[PDB]
DNA sequence: ATCAGAATCCCGGTGCCGAGGCCGCTCAATTGGTCGTAGACAGCTCTAGCACCGCTTAAACGCACGTACGCGCTGTCCCCCGCGTTTTAACCGCCAAGGGGATTACTCCCTAGTCTCCAGGCACGTGTCAGATATATACATCGAT
DNA sequence: ATCGATGTATATATCTGACACGTGCCTGGAGACTAGGGAGTAATCCCCTTGGCGGTTAAAACGCGGGGGACAGCGCGTACGTGCGTTTAAGCGGTGCTAGAGCTGTCTACGACCAATTGAGCGGCCTCGGCACCGGGATTCTGAT
């Protein structure tokens, strides 16, 4: 049966930042549950920011407040700007 | 591919269906979906800097999980974003207590 | 010769905290798994990544819980870990009513 | 059955866990300690393996015990 | 990559 | 006249656990509240409501903090609290590192 | 405007009394009210950085109640009492 | 009957957790079963905390129950205690509790 | 002025069939009302992941059953599962 | 063993406003009907979990010794409590003004929905190098002297 | 600080199964396109937030003096660590059997959607009695003599 995963994702990642490097299915298990988990507790956070404020959509902006309300500092910081970036460049293409 | 127009590895298309069948709200705005596949990217990006260093700090080089957890344990962030999460077959820092060692 | 007491204890710390195995029996453990299953409800079966996710959760959960107990027992001027020291820890964590 | 956890079990996991001395009330306080942790979760987790009508407790069941336990684990799926 | 990787990254201080 | 050391202590602790009036003065609790908020983002005004909810919050985050404090300073054999105490608290809760 | 200084100290030594009085404190040591203050502090910022976050995402000025409730229960202090 | 609540032996209004479920994102579709079993534990815990509030106002010799009262009961029953572990109720104190150490000859 | 709802009313009804000569603060009220909003949600919450663990697209009494199960303590959930029972049955025959 | 200053409990009277009630306006729930698909069901399949076995061995077990750690008692020191007096500002009430929260009305663009096309992604199948294993040495290190 | 040795760490010799890659089938993603509504935006009223003043006074602050708790010191008893020899069971390799998990097809029971209907439920206004507040007095008890 067919599963899904992200687990050709995380390769792809895992060679920009370390070409030499490779990755065990024990770790890769658990690199896949770390982006479950945080894409829901991501999402989930969006979820209720629009609910609170009587809106019917989830945008890049609830995503981005969602990511400054459950990222640490230092981490969230950069994670905008990594998300600001992929949008703006998503629309000039 | 909508991956490569917002030049990410994650797939922005993947996101965005996983989005809408998981009831968070009636319709999923775009850009949405690119905006945390990039987010999703760079924190996997950041465990992956840290953990790979780990892997060639004990001269080995592939990933186990022992190296996800020396890299998010020694992290004052990512640890405070799993901190209340488990990983699997990563032990313990080392860590005695001064008052427990011989003089 | 013969070691002082104490001197191959802190010899275990750094030997189990360098390693990432697990530290309890599988089998004593599946039993256990099984027997308090049993009282919820009967007939029931268990896949393998079932068990070994109970005693991955078990054990991490105890070894955190040792790391609270042992900074009770050094808050008391001591070295040794007492139920007290459990206790307490249990009771600021919120477990223990 | 609960003493199936032997007390060099327990020893070693204090051993990770930095524990230097251990009394000797420590063993039956902690197997009681066991049972009170595996009893929230397998509850949890039976109750979910009973409301999708199978009798096979899977290891989903488990990480969704232990998800609304508060302790979350990765790498057994999910 | 183009990742915006910190360039720090500290230990959280425990106790004791 | 005057009372031995301890027994207006524990009059007060009577005193304050069957009230449930706000033990920390309004306008200083206020002004606390403006200054770290006008760190955070400039030009915020606050409902009335919005202050003593934080003040609610506060108050038994910190009453709770002291029972788990006084814990741990009768864990060991003491009566007073002192920082060690919270910090102990604090980091077998999980606040702390 | 006037500039806002020094308000950690509006807490004062009574104040942080009364509150370990509720806890159940007997006797207090003297370096217990700066780290009380301490706490607080790390307390206060915590629930304020959230509650001005979903008053920066409403697009608003003012920090309502229930700004303060949502980011209480985001930090799993759930407060009943003012909306929610 | 007209009202959905008097099907069900209700008080609580069923065609409003009804509504409440729908437009709460929580499914894609609503059972009809759904709205009423909510309401109806929604009812039955709402009545648990409401015997208890009620006592301890006429322990306290007072008519109406205030936010006390509701703490009094709940800290005081072990099962809404650990329903409620991570709940703080505004103006509701702390229950009577003083350590035996401290306490003199 | 703006209509806003609350659980007030329906708190009020189960007060005096409880107790028919006690009154409620506005205070308390309030927290009534947050009382059955959390969990509402913590129980409507639950139900939503039970239908996206089983691939499902409905949350029925059998979901939301369950949610109780899971959430509230032992007698507390033994009782409030006879009280939803107990409705679900009378509303299906009516 | 007795007696007085303190605080708490308490008792009647008084005055204020919040709760409980009434009334009528409005919006959300009820009613009834159709469409469509999720879900319940049944038949087929094969994966995975269970059961039984004996060999080698690592692990659990039990006993024995003697240490050093836990704990009870004492005594020295000074910190923190209780209190009167002086100082400070919180609290209350009352007023001013404007900014921004909330309702409201109109145009559009952004996304759900449907349809046709195709490649990104996954199961599988297989070879190879990372790493698990290990013996002998190297060396960091503990206890006896 | 020195010396024998004891467990640990490094080296490299060789074996194996998991990894990373390759093949092709396919299903979810993408391109093309229509329709409507959520929400972006400009307009508007009034709620309530911010600011200021003074009269009042409970509370905060500072200093005094000493009682009792912090804690360092210390002695005694014993519980636990180290370790050698005895007992137990778990881990592994291998095989057999089917419960049950899973997946494919089929039909209806159920719930989204929509339009006309109407009273449940809300805001606004009103009134008194629950209870907050003031001040008198009876009771408890802790500390002094
Ligand atoms: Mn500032
Ligand atoms: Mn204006
Ligand atoms: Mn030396
Ligand atoms: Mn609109």
């Amino acid at each position: 049966t067919r599963k899904e995963s992200y687990a050709i994702y995380v390769y792809k990642v895992l060679k920009q930042v370390h070409p030499d490097t490779g990755i065990s299915s024990k770790a890769m298990s658990i690199m896949n549950s770390f982006v479950n988990d945080v894409f829901e507790r991501i999402a989930g956070e969006a979820s209720r920011l629009a609910h609170y404020n009587k809106r019917s959509t989830i945008t890049s902006r609830e995503i981005q407040t969602a990511v400054r309300l459950l990222l640490p500092g230092e981490l969230a910081k950069h994670a905008v700007s990594e998300g600001t970036k992929a949008v703006t460049k998503y629309t000039s293409a | 591919t909508r991956s490569s127009r917002a030049g990410l590895q994650f797939p922005v298309g993947r996101v965005h269906r996983l989005l809408r069948k998981g009831n968070y709200a009636e319709r999923v705005g775009a850009g949405a979906p690119v905006y945390l596949a990039a987010v999703l990217e760079y924190l996997t990006a950041e465990i992956l800097e840290l953990a790979g260093n780990a892997a060639r700090d004990n001269k080995k080089t592939r990933i186990i999980p022992r190296h996800l957890q020396l890299a998010v344990r020694n992290d004052e962030e990512l640890n405070k974003l799993l901190g209340r999460v488990t990983i699997a077959q990563g032990g313990v820092l080392p860590n005695i207590q001064s008052v427990l060692l011989p003089k | 010769h013969r070691y002082r007491p104490g001197t191959v204890a802190l010899r275990e710390i750094r030997r189990y905290q360098k390693s990432t195995e697990l530290l309890i029996r599988k089998l004593p453990f599946q039993r256990l798994v099984r027997e308090i299953a049993q009282d919820f409800k009967t007939d029931l079966r268990f896949q393998s990544s079932a068990v070994m996710a109970l005693q991955e959760a078990s054990e991490a959960y105890l070894v955190a819980l040792f790391e609270d107990t042992n900074l009770c027992a050094i808050h008391a001027k001591r070295v040794t870990i007492m139920p007290k020291d459990i206790q307490l820890a249990r009771r600021i964590r919120g477990e223990r009513a | 059955n609960i003493q199936g956890i032997t007390k060099p079990a327990i020893r070693r996991l204090a051993r990770r866990g930095g524990v230097k001395r251990i009394s000797g009330l420590i063993y039956e306080e902690t197997r009681g300690v066991l049972k009170v942790f595996l009893e929230n979760v397998i509850r949890d987790a039976v109750t979910y393996t009973e409301h999708a009508k199978r009798k096979t407790v899977t290891a989903m069941d488990v990480v969704y015990a232990l998800k609304r336990q508060g302790r979350t684990l990765y790498g057994f799926g999910g | 990559g183009g990742y915006n990787l910190r360039p720090r990254t500290y230990q959280p201080q425990r106790y004791g």
